[PDB]
């Protein structure tokens, strides 16, 4: 019966399309490892893939995965048992070390560039033609943090060219600096700009740009990555909703 | 075991009950008080069902079928092997999957993300509890619920169905299959697209964002955008559930007969209902 | 902040876009922007390219819907509100089973639905010619193409391939809104029930897969936008906490996870697979099996 051999053959196929798959989604974080760093006995039923080449654009080299693994910076958290499976506790300030919620990858230290080889993120104020066309405009605008404190205020937006789209807000401290705040993570209100992720104490603390006219990826992981740790570990010093209300 | 950049992320904190209690894990899975919840709830779950298997007389995947209560018993209990299985099944399953959402919520929470995903997966339980709870309650039994069967649940679909006549002709119905197209279209091109873009032909640099927006403003002149292209997919989705739900909860509720029917409405309309011609004239 | 909708919108002059190896003189301005559509995504619509093959594509394109159209004005005796109240009830239908495959058939009676179909074949067509020869120009990957075959095959399998095993053009599916419905019940219950047949079933398991996984995977995006997620090109190539997040999401809740690349050879296979095995469901219908719960039987 050709309808018998035909669904025969689908499940057959369809296995082979997941071994397939699954071996493709591999080309990142394996071979698996135990806690300890080393190479854990059990990988699973699926090998590792045949190695590929990625060309990146305006030659910023290539990337061949799978291959060894990148990360290799100080991780600052200890064991809290000695079972495998268990919690590993930051040994520092977990915020300023980057673990947990607040980790962050060391991506190249370059600015990612568009189809055209500019910055794909540059503040509005060097984008030229670039302007708020709808909402509320931030800028100008107050931010306050989840103590219920002003951080600073909103002195521009960064935006991602060839998406048209705005990813950071440039917020300028107390002491004249500024950081960039992931646009996500950011309510805009009428009389302000809220920030729930951080108390107005923990701003300064938000990683760096070098050069005050891009970013580069290395510093968007280190900023995000600190923002967004401080839903968990700045908890402590965020304000109910009842007072917010007030 | 962990993946090569994992340990930094295994940190303490995020659970939503039990302290530290419950936070730990087994091999790759994250437990959390949820995780056990859900084993607990899907164990029993699993175990009454079997159970039903051996009462029913069969141990065989493609019959084995646990019914609800004939609509006899209306809204209220019923014997274990006539009814009664299920609805302890139901409440299982139910736990299951609320523990295995608030489970996830905890994962979110540890990896400092957003909820968007147990959010979306909640319109799958009310999609389910829709058929199962919901339109069984307003209907006044719990036998218009569906059998847990793997056949037995397309007999419910298809008897269900033609008790209308052909429910294609549900409105709601119409909407929501619009949507699970138009979703599985979207899911074909957004992979295809970037796909497409880090994978260019033998040789050549990656693609870069710029291409994909000139790809498709090329050939249909308008590109989403990377985050649009997302907030679709899960609209889609999400909307061709939301229209399934909604357009059962109508049919037995407020809407009794044959749906091809619901469309003379239209048809009837004062300014044109009696124009000879057409179809309807 | 659920960055469902943006919270403002910015905007900066017309995006011409990639030059590649594209002809130019074949790309039209820009269009107008909405403001509406970029709340949810670009605000920017157009350019588009249009060579001749996008004008053969759309000119029969058009030529197949007004076909179907002129017909519903006939059905309607011209009369305006009569086209309107009876829109959804018109029907063009193909030629009854006594012509066969033959082109014979009277206008009024399966001529006009063979001439909407030649127009709606090559519109087809030559759209997806378009959908390869646009990523060439931009020296990307076919995949869009390929992932477009499979949406053609099952159109194909419906009112050209399957017809014509099966020896006529009355096997094909009418053009209206209510009978293409009618057509499809009435292909079920003619075939003994469609939910036994297996790669009906199949089917129904990655549409109901691709909701899943597009659920999935757009609230995951969504998830890690506050890292960046989105730039998933840029992910790929360059690995960020965005990705190892959304990877560890997975892993920890279901015991597996893919990659910024691989989540989406997932995604096109899913989508894909659903016409692909539908395709198959329907041409076996009637031409290998006459009924598919007798069939079951045997298996
Ligand atoms: C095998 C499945 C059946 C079928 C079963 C159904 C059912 C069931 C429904 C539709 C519905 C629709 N069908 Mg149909 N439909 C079929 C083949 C087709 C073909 C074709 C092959 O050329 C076309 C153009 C349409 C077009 C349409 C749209 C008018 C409408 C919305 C679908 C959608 O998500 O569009 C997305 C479009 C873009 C993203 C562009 N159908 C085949 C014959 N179709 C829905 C409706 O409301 O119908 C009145 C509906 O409920
Ligand atoms: C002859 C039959 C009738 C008909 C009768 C009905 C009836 C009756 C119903 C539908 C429903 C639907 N119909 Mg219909 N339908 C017909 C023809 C069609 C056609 C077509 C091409 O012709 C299409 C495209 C559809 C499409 C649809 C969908 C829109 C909808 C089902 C999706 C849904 O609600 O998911 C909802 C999602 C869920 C239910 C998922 C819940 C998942 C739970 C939360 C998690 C499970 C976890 C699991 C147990 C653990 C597994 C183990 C792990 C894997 C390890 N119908 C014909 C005309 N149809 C249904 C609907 O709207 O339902 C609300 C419905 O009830
Ligand atoms: C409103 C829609 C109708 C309905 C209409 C249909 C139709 C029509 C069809 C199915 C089909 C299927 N349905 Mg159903 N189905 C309904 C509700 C459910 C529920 C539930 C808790 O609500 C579950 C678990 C299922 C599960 C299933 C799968 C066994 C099967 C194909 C997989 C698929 O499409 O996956 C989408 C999801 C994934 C791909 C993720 C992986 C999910 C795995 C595959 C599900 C395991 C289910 C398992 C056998 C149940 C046992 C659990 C153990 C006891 C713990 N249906 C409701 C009542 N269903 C198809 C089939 O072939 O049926 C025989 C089919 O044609
Ligand atoms: C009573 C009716 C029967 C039934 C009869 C059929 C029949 C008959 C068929 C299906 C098919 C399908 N059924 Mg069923 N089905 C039933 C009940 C169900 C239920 C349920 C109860 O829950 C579900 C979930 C489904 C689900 C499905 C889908 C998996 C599948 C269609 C995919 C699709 O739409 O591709 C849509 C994609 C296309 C049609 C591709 C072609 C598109 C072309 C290329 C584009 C043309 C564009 C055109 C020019 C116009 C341009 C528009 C402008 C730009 C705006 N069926 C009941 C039992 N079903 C189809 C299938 O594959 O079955 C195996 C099918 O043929
Ligand atoms: C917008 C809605 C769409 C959606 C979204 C969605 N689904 C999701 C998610 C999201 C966002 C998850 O995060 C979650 C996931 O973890 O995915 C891997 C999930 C998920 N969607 C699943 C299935 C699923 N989703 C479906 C549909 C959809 N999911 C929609 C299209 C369908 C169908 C029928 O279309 C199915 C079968 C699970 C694989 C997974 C959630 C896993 C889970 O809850 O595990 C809990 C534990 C168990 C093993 C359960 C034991 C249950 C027993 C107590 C009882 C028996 C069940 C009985 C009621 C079934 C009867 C069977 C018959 C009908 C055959
Ligand atoms: C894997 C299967 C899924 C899929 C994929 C898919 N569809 C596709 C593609 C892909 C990968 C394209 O590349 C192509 C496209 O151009 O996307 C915008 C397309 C496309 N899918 C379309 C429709 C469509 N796809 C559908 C379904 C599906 N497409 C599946 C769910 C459906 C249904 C019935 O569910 C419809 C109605 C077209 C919008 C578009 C192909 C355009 C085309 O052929 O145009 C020819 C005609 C004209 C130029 C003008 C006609 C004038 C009108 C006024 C009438
Ligand atoms: C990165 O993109 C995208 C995806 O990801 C891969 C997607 O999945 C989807 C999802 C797909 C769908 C919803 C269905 C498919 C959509 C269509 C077939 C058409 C949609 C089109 C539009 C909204 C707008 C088209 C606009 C045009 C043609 C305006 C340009 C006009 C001009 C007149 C040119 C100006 C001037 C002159 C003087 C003439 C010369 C979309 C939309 C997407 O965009
Ligand atoms: C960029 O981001 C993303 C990731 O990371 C890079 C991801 O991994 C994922 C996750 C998605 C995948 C790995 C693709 C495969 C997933 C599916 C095809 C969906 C259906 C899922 C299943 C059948 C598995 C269900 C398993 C469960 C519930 C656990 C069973 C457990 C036991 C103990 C037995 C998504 C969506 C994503 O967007
Ligand atoms: C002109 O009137 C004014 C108002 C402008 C416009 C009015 C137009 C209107 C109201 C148009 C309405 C159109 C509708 C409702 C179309 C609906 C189509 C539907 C519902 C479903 C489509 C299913 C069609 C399929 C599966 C078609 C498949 C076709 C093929 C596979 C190609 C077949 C080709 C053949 C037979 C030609 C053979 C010849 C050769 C050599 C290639
Ligand atoms: C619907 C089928 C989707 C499931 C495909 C199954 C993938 C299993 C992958 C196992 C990977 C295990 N691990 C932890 C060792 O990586
Ligand atoms: C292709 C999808 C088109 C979607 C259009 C969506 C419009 C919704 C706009 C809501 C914006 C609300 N507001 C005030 C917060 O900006
Ligand atoms: C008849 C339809 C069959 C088409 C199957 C198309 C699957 C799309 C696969 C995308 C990956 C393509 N490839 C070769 C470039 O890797
Ligand atoms: C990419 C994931 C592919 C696997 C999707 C899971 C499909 C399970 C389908 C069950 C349908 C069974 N059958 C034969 C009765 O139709
Ligand atoms: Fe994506």
């Amino acid at each position: 019966d050709l309808a018998s051999l035909a669904i025969y053959s689908f499940w057959i196929f369809l296995a082979g399309l997941i071994y397939y798959l699954q071996t493709e989604n591999m080309r990142e974080g394996y071979p698996l490892e135990n806690e300890d760093g080393t190479p854990a006995a059990n990988q699973g039923p699926f090998p590792l893939p045949k190695p590929k080449t990625f060309i990146l654009p305006h030659g910023r080299g290539t990337l061949t995965v799978p291959g060894p693994e990148s990360e290799d910076r100080p991780i600052a958290l200890a064991r809290t048992a000695v079972s495998e499976g268990f919690p590993h506790a930051p040994t520092g300030d977990p915020m300023k070390d980057g673990v947990g919620p607040a980790s962050w990858v060391a991506r190249r230290d370059l600015p990612e560039l568009d189809g055209h080889g500019h910055n794909k993120i540059k503040p509005m104020k060097a984008a030229a033609g670039f302007h708020v066309s709808a909402g509320k405009n931030p800028i100008g605008l107050p931010v306050r943090g989840c103590d219920l404190e002003i951080a600073g205020k909103v002195v521009d937006i960064w935006v991602d060219i060839p998406e048209q789209m705005a990813r950071f807000l440039e917020v300028e401290l107390k002491d004249g600096s500024t950081r960039l705040l992931p646009m996500q993570m950011v309510k805009v209100q009428s009389n302000r700009v809220h920030v729930n992720a951080l108390s107005s104490d923990l701003f300064a603390g938000i990683p760096t740009i070098k050069s005050p006219t891009e970013v580069t990826l290395l510093e968007e992981d280190k900023i995000c990555g600190y923002v967004a740790g401080g839903l968990m570990y700045a908890a402590p010093k965020r304000k109910s909703v009842v007072a917010a209300m007030l | 075991a962990l993946l090569s950049f994992e340990r930094k992320y295994r940190v303490p904190g995020g659970t939503l009950v039990g302290g530290n209690l419950f936070d730990f894990w087994v091999g790759p899975f994250y437990v959390g008080f949820f995780g056990v919840a859900t084993f607990f709830f899907a164990a029993l779950g699993i175990i009454l069902i079997a159970w039903s298997a051996v009462l029913q007389g069969t141990w065989n995947p493609q019959l084995i079928s646990v019914y609800p209560p004939a609509l006899e018993y209306g809204l209220g209990g019923a014997p274990l092997a006539k009814g009664g299985l299920w609805q302890i099944i139901t409440i299982c399953a139910t736990g299951a999957f609320v523990s295995w959402a608030l489970r996830e919520v905890e994962i979110c929470r540890k990896l400092g993300i957003g909820y968007h995903i147990p959010f979306a997966f909640a319109f799958a339980i009310l999609a389910y509890l829709t058929l199962v709870l919901f339109r069984p309650v307003m209907m006044g039994a719990w036998g218009y619920a569906f059998p847990y069967g793997i056949w037995t649940h397309l007999d419910w679909v298809s008897n269900t169905g033609y008790t209308y006549g052909n429910f294609h002709y549900n409105p709601a119905h119409m909407i929501a299959i619009s949507f699970f197209f138009t979703n599985a279209l979207a899911l074909a091109l957004h992979g295809a697209l970037v796909l497409s873009a880090a994978n260019p032909e033998k040789g050549k640099e990656m693609r870069t964002p710029d291409h994909e927006n000139t790809f498709f403003r090329d050939l249909v002149g308008y590109s989403i955008g990377t985050l649009g292209i997302h907030r679709l997919g899960l609209l889609l989705s999400l909307s061709a559930v939301f229209f399934s739900a909604l357009c059962m909860i109508i049919t037995g509720t407020i809407w009794f007969d044959q749906w091809v029917d619901w469309w003379q409405w239209w048809v009837k309309l004062p300014w044109w209902a009696n124009i000879p011609g057409g179809i309807n004239g | 902040y659920q960055n469902i909708f943006s919270q403002v919108q910015v905007r900066g002059p017309a995006d011409l876009g990639m030059t590649e190896d594209v002809n130019l003189a074949n790309r039209s301005g820009v269009g107008p922007f909405s403001t509406l559509l970029g709340w949810f995504g670009n605000a920017q619509l157009g350019p588009i390219y249009l060579g001749s093959l996008g004008v053969l594509s759309l000119f029969s394109g058009l030529m197949w819907f007004f076909t179907i159209g002129i017909w519903f004005w006939y059905q309607a005796g011209w009369n305006p509100a009569v086209f309107l109240r009876d829109l959804f009830f018109f029907s063009l239908e193909p030629p009854a089973p006594e012509y066969g495959l033959s082109f014979a058939a009277p206008l009024k009676e399966g001529g006009l639905w063979l001439i909407a179909s030649f127009f709606m074949f090559v519109a087809v067509w030559s759209w997806w010619g378009r959908t390869y020869l646009r990523a060439q120009a931009l020296g990307m990957g076919k995949h869009t193409a390929w992932a477009f075959l499979s949406a053609i095959w099952l159109w194909m399998v419906l009112g050209f391939i399957r017809p014509i095993l099966m020896g006529s053009w009355s096997e094909a599916v009418p053009y209206g809104i209510f009978s293409h419905l009618d057509w499809t019940n009435n292909f079920s219950l003619v075939h003994g029930n469609l939910f036994y047949n297996p790669f009906h079933g199949l089917s129904i398991a990655f549409l109901y897969g691709s909701a899943l996984l597009f659920a999935m995977h757009g609230a995951t995006i969504l998830a890690v936008s506050r890292f960046g997620g989105e730039c998933e090109l840029e992910q790929i190539a360059d690995r960020g906490t965005a990705a190892e997040r959304a990877a560890l999401f997975w892993r920890w809740t279901m015991g597996f996870n893919a990659t910024m690349e691989g989540i989406h050879r997932w995604a096109i296979w899913m989508a894909v697979l659903v016409t692909l095995t539908g395709g198959i469901g329907i041409l076996l219908s009637g031409t290998v099996v006459d009924n598919w719960y007798v069939w079951g039987q045997n298996h």
